[PDB]
C-alpha cells in the first residue's frame, strides 16, 4: 500500500484560483508519474493533466491547456494542481492518480492508485471520448460483459485499462493496459481486448460487483488520457 | 568510466532532451529534433526503483537498541553494554555507508552501458546504409524522413528497402564512377 | 605497412592477489595493507611514560606493600602494565 | 523528539522506541539515481 | 577479463612499455617504438589511489578496543565478554577480507576497460582510413608519419585530411581498377 | 545485462544446444547444427565454482554460538546476552543475504560478457570476409565448409586464404562489374 | 610491542591503546592496483 | 577432501539389471563430470560412460550403446548407473570417477578422484592402448613406463596416468598436460612424445610396485581408452 | 597531510660520492612522482632529476645525466639520491619534493610537497626562466610578479609558482593551470598570457615578503625549469 493524501475541501468564488495538493507515502515517489483527474457531481472522469516528478515535464489536455499548471516538488513528495479563472462548471471532486509509468504520455499511463478526493465548489456570485453503454443489468452468480469501444488513435493502438468505482469511494484499478490484473483483484475479473473494442467480463456476479466501471487509455490525436462514459452494473 | 559512453565518445549530455534519461536527436529535410527513448529509460527506472526498495527491505532486521539501567559498582558491565551498542552502531553505520558507496558506482556504470547498448542497437540495424560518424551520431546514405526515423527509434528499420538508394551513394562517394 | 597498436603494461613482478573468482592472480603492481611487525618493547604513548608495576599487583601498589616501595609516590602515567601473575600481591 | 519518516535511516538518537528507521552514525547518505551530469 | 582487452584480443602486455600502464606502439618509415598514454594512465591512478584512501577512511570507526577484568566466580560473564569481542573481530575480519577480494576483482576488470576504451577511441577517429587488423592493432591505408601518430595518440587525427590518399588505396586493393 | 548479449541482439538462447553454456550454430552446403564452446563454458564453470568455494571458505569465521544461563534477578544481563546474540545473527544474516544477492547480479552479467566477448572474437577473425547480419549471426562472402567452420570455431580461421574468393563476392554485390 | 604504522590494519594483538591501525585476524591482505601480468 | 562413496555389492541372476550409485561429498557437484569405469576380476580398466551432471547430457561407449543408462540427481548430489541384460561377462568391480572437466567428451576427461568400489557379480576383454604387461627394475633404480597409441588418441589429445595397488581403487599420478596433482611425489614425472606417452619413476622403492594405466580420449570412437596394465616390480 | 623527511647533514671529500634519502608518511606513495631539487647557498632552485615510484623509471637533467642516480623503494616508503663524483660547485641544501603527477615528464610536474632539506657540504647557476629579482610594493598594495619564457616551456605548459621564506623550504601557491591549493589564501591570483605568467598578490602584509619562484617543464631541454627569483619587499 502507498498513501495519497489530498488537500481539504476548498470553496471558492468565480474567476479565482485553486491550489490542491496530494502527498505520496512512498519514498521512491520520484519515479512514478502523477495525474490529476476530476469528476463533478453525478458524472464521469476527465483527465486534466499529469506530471513526471523526476523530470518536471507536465502534459495537459487541450481543454485546460493554458489555464492549469501542475508541478511536483521532488523534495517533499508532493504534487500540485492549480487552475485559473475558475468558474462554475469546475464544481468537481479532484482525484489524484499515480501511474507505474514514469511519465504520463502514452498508453503506458494507467492509474494504479488514487487519492481520497478533493472537493471544490464554486460558490456563485461534459463530453466523453470513449464509448461505453450506460447501464448493464445481470442476475446473481451469472457472467457480465462490459464493453468499451473507441477508434484507432486510442483503443486500437494503445490498449485499454479498466477501473471500478463504488458510490462514495475512489476507483480501484482492475486491469493494466496489457490485460494483466493487479494484486487485490479476484480471478473473477478477466480483462480482454479485441481490435478497436475492449471488453471486461466478470464471472460469478455477487452484490459487491455492482458499481460504475470506467475504461481508459491514451489518444494519439488528442495527446491525452481519455475515459469512457462509465457503465453502472446492477445485479438483483 | 567503465562502459565508454557517458562522459566518453558522446561528449556531454543534452539539456534539450527533457522528457527522459537516454534518447535520440535527428536531423533531416523536414525538421531537426530531440526525442527521449522511454522504453529504455522506463527499464532503467525499474532497475533503480528496485535497487532503492532493495536496501529498504534489507534493513528491517537491523540492530535495535533498547536501553538498560546500571548501578554504581556494576560499572564494568555498564561498560560492556556500552561497548556492545557502540560496537553494533559502528558495524551497521559502516555497512550502510559502504553499501551506498558500492551501489552508487554500480548505478552510474549502469547508465554507462544503457547508453552504449542503445547506440550499438542503432548501429546493428543501420549497417552499410549509414556512416558511423564517431561522436555518437550517424549520417545515412539514403535520405531518411520522419516516418523512417521512427523505425530506427523503435528498432524496426528496414535495411533491404533503402539498400540501392544507399549503395548508389556508397558506389559514388567511392569515386568509382570517375573512370568514364 | 605503417601501423599502430594499443596495448597494456607488463613487468618482472612476482606478487599475486586473490579475487572471488581467481586466486593467486599475478599482477604488475600490489599494495599491502596489513601491519605485521612490532618492536617487542613497552614504550611511551606520546612522550608520557607508562606505569610498569613490575612484580606488584595494583593491590600490592595501593595498599602499600613493603616490597612495592619504589612506587611509594609515582609520577603521572600513560597506561599501567601489570604482570601475568605478579609475585607481590597481598 | 519523535520522528515521522519513511527514510530507512536516521541520525537523531540511538535509543528510539516505536516503528523506526534504523540509527546510523552518519550525517549524509545519498544514493545516485540518475546519470553523471554536465554542460555541453 | 570482463571487458575482453587484457588477456583478450590484445594478447599479453608489452614489457617494452615502462613509462605507464597503457599505450601505443607504432611503426612507420622513420619510426617504430612504444609510448605510454600518460593522461589516461594518470586518470586510472587517480582512481586506484582514491580507492585505497576510501578504505582507510572507512576503517577509523571500526569497533574500538580497551580492557576489562573478571573475578573467578563471574566466569560466565567473562565468557560473554569474550564471545562479544570474538564476535566483533570475526566480523571485521570478514569485512576486510571480503572488501579486498571484491574491490580486487573490480580493480582488475577496471583496467580491462581502460584498455578497451582506449582502443575504441583510436578506432572511432580513424575510420576507413585504416584497416582494423584484429590483434589489437590498426594498419593505415594512407602513410602516416611520426607527426601524425601523435595526432592519433593525442586524439586529434583529421579524417578529411588523408581521405583521398586513403581511398585511392582502398579503391585499388578492391581491384576495381583491374577492369581496364 | 550490462553487456547486452543475453536478451539483447542475440534474441534468446537456443534450446537445441544442450552440451554447454555458450556456442555456435551454422549452416553450409554440407549441413547445419549446434556446437558448444566447451573451452569457454569451462572457463565459466571454473570461475562460478571458485565463487561458491570462495563464499564457503569465508563462512567458517562466522560467529560461533554457545549458550549461557541466568537466574531470575540477573534478568537484565540475560537481556544483554540476547540483544547481543540476536544483534549478531542479524549482522551475519544480512551479510549472507546480501552477498548472495550481489554475486547473483555479477554472475548473470559475467555470462552476458562471456557471450559478447565470444561474438567479438569471431568478428575480428572473419573481418570483411563476412557480413555482420546484426542479430548475433554472421554470413560469409566466401563459401565456408565444415573444416573452415572448425577453424572459426576453435579460433584459427585465416582471412588471407579466402580474400580473393570473398572480394569477388563483395566486388559484385556492389554492382561495379555492372558497367559492361 | 609498539606498532609503527600507516597501514589501515594490523594483526599483532587485539587489545591496543592509542591511535592505532585496526586489528584483523588475517595473515595476509593485499590490494591489487595494477593490470593482470600475463605477459607477451 | 572430496569423497565419492559408491554402494553395496549387489549380486544377481542373468538378464537382470543393476542400479549402482556414487554419491559425492562436495557442494559444487554439478560442475565436475562423473564417469563409470568397470574392472572385471584380474583384468584392467574399461569405461562404460559418464555424464555432465550440470547439463544432463551423457556419453556412452560404442560397446554399451543400447544397454547402459547413466544419469545423476543434482538435488541429492549423487550419480547413477542402470546396466541391463547383464550376463557373466558383465561381472566386475564398478568405479565411479570424478573428472576435473565439466563434461565427458574429450582429452581433458581424466579421472582425478575415485569411489571406493562396487563388486557386482552375475550367477550362471580388449585394451585400446599398448602397455607392456610387466616391468621389473631393481630397488632404488629408476623406471620408465610406456604407453603407445596413435593419432586419434595419444597423438592429439595426450595421455594421463594412474597407479593401482592390489585391493584399492586407482589414483591419479598426472593430468593430460603431465602436471602432477598435489598428492603425488616428485619422482613420478610424466611426459609424452608424439604418439608414445611415458611416465618415469625415479628412486624406486617398495611402495611403488602395483599397476599403472595410461588413459586418453580417442576421438575415433568417442571414448575413453586404457592401456592393458603393467605391473612394476622393485627388485 | 603528507610529510617528507630527509637525512642528516653530510660533509664530504671531493671525488667521494654521497647518498641522501627521504621517506613519506602517506600509504598511497607509489602514485606520486618524487623529485630532487637543490639550492646552493643563497641563489635559487635547480632540479636534478625525479622518479616514478610506481614504475621506477627516472629522468634526469642533462647537467647530471650520468653523474647522479636516483631511485625509490616501494616496500619501505622511500626514495634516494646518489650523487657520484662530488666536487665544490655541488655544496647546497637538497630538497626532495613530491609532484601530484605520477611521473615527472611534463607540465603536470609541479611540486606540492617538500621535505625539510639536507645540507650536503664538500670539504676542501643559470635560470631557465626570467623574473626580475626585486619587486617592492607598499602595505595593502598589489604586486604582480612575472615569469616570462617561451613556447618550449611557459608557452605550452604554463607555470606553477612557489613561496620561500628564509629558513623554511618552499611552499606551492598554484598548480600549472592557475588553481590554488587548499592552504593558500584566497588573494593570490595566478594567471597566464601566452609566454608570460603572473602571480598577482592583493593586499600585502609582512608575511608576504619572501622569495618567489616560477617553474615549468621545458619540452626542448627535457627537464624541469625555474626562474631566477623575486624578492618581494613590502613597505
Ligand atoms: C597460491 O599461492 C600460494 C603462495 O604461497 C600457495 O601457498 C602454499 O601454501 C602452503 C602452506 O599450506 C605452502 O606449504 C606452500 O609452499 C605454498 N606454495 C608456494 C608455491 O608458495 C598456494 O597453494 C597457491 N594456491 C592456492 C589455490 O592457494
Amino acid at each position: 500500500q502507498v498513501q495519497l493524501v489530498q488537500s481539504g475541501a476548498e470553496v471558492k468564488k468565480p474567476g479565482s484560483s485553486v491550489k490542491v495538493s496530494c502527498t505520496s507515502s512512498e519514498v521512491t515517489f520520484s519515479s512514478f508519474a502523477i495525474s490529476w483527474v476530476r469528476q463533478a457531481p453525478g458524472q464521469g472522469l476527465e483527465w486534466l493533466g499529469g506530471i513526471s516528478p523526476m523530470f518536471g515535464t507536465p502534459n495537459y489536455a487541450q481543454k485546460f491547456q493554458g489555464r492549469v499548471t501542475i508541478t511536483a516538488d521532488q523534495s517533499t513528495r508532493t504534487a500540485y494542481m492549480d487552475l485559473r479563472s475558475l468558474r462554475s462548471e469546475d464544481t468537481a471532486v479532484y482525484y489524484c492518480a499515480r501511474s507505474p509509468s514514469y511519465i504520463c504520455s502514452g498508453g503506458t499511463c494507467v492509474f494504479d492508485h488514487w487519492g481520497q478526493g478533493t472537493l471544490v465548489t464554486v460558490s456563485s456570485g461534459i463530453q466523453p471520448g470513449l464509448t461505453q453503454p450506460p447501464s448493464v443489468s445481470k442476475g446473481l452468480r451469472q457472467t457480465a460483459t462490459l464493453t468499451c469501444t473507441g477508434n484507432s488513435n486510442n483503443v486500437g493502438n494503445q490498449g485499454a485499462a479498466w477501473l471500478q468505482q463504488h458510490q462514495g469511494h475512489p476507483p480501484k484499478l482492475l486491469s493494466y493496459r496489457n490485460n494483466d490484473r493487479p494484486s487485490g483483484i479476484s480471478e473473477r475479473f478477466s480483462a480482454s481486448r479485441s481490435g478497436n473494442t475492449a471488453s471486461l467480463t466478470i464471472t460469478g456476479l455477487q452484490p459487491e460487483d455492482e458499481a460504475d466501471y470506467y475504461c481508459s487509455t491514451w489518444d494519439s490525436s488528442l495527446s491525452a488520457v481519455v475515459f469512457g462514459g462509465g457503465t453502472k452494473l446492477t445485479v438483483l | 568510466g567503465l562502459f565508454g559512453a557517458i562522459a566518453g565518445f558522446i561528449e556531454g549530455g543534452w539539456q534539450g532532451m527533457v522528457d527522459g534519461w537516454y534518447g535520440y536527436h535527428h536531423s533531416n529535410e523536414q525538421g531537426s529534433g530531440y526525442a527521449a527513448d522511454k522504453e529504455s529509460t522506463q527499464k532503467a527506472i525499474d532497475g533503480v526503483t528496485n535497487k532503492v526498495n532493495s536496501i529498504i527491505d534489507k534493513m528491517n532486521t537491523q540492530f535495535e537498541a533498547v536501553g538498560r539501567e546500571f548501578n554504581n559498582l556494576e560499572r564494568r558491565i555498564e561498560n560492556l553494554n556500552k561497548k556492545m551498542e557502540d560496537g553494533f552502531l559502528d558495524v551497521w553505520t559502516y555497512n550502510a555507508e559502504l553499501l551506498v558507496l558500492m551501489e552508487n558506482e554500480r548505478t552510474l556504470d549502469f547508465h554507462d552501458s544503457n547508453v552504449k547498448n542503445l547506440y550499438d542497437k542503432v548501429r546493428l540495424q543501420l549497417r552499410d546504409n549509414a556512416k558511423e560518424l564517431g561522436n555518437g551520431c550517424f549520417e545515412f546514405y539514403h535520405k531518411c524522413d520522419n516516418e523512417c526515423m521512427e523505425s530506427v527509434r523503435n528498432g524496426t528499420y528496414d535495411y533491404p528497402q533503402y539498400s540501392e538508394e544507399a549503395r548508389l551513394k556508397r558506389e559514388e562517394i567511392s569515386g568509382v564512377r570517375s573512370l568514364v | 605497412e605503417d601501423q599502430i597498436c594499443i596495448g597494456y603494461h607488463a613487468n618482472n613482478s612476482t606478487e599475486q592477489v586473490d579475487t572471488i573468482m581467481e586466486k593467486n592472480v599475478t599482477v604488475t603492481h600490489a599494495q599491502d595493507i596489513l601491519e605485521k611487525k612490532h618492536n617487542g618493547k613497552l614504550c611511551d604513548l606520546d612522550g608520557v611514560k607508562p606505569l610498569i608495576l613490575r612484580d606488584c599487583s595494583v593491590a600490592g601498589w595501593l595498599l602499600g606493600n613493603p616490597m612495592c616501595d619504589e612506587f611509594i609516590n609515582v609520577p603521572e602515567w600513560s597506561y599501567i602494565v601489570e604482570k601475568a601473575n605478579p609475585v607481590n600481591d597481598l | 523528539g519523535a520522528i515521522n519518516s519513511s527514510m530507512p535511516f536516521h541520525n537523531i538518537h540511538p535509543l528510539t522506541i516505536g516503528e523506526c528507521p534504523k540509527y546510523v552514525k552518519s550525517n549524509r547518505l545519498v544514493l545516485a539515481t540518475g546519470l553523471r551530469n554536465s554542460p555541453q
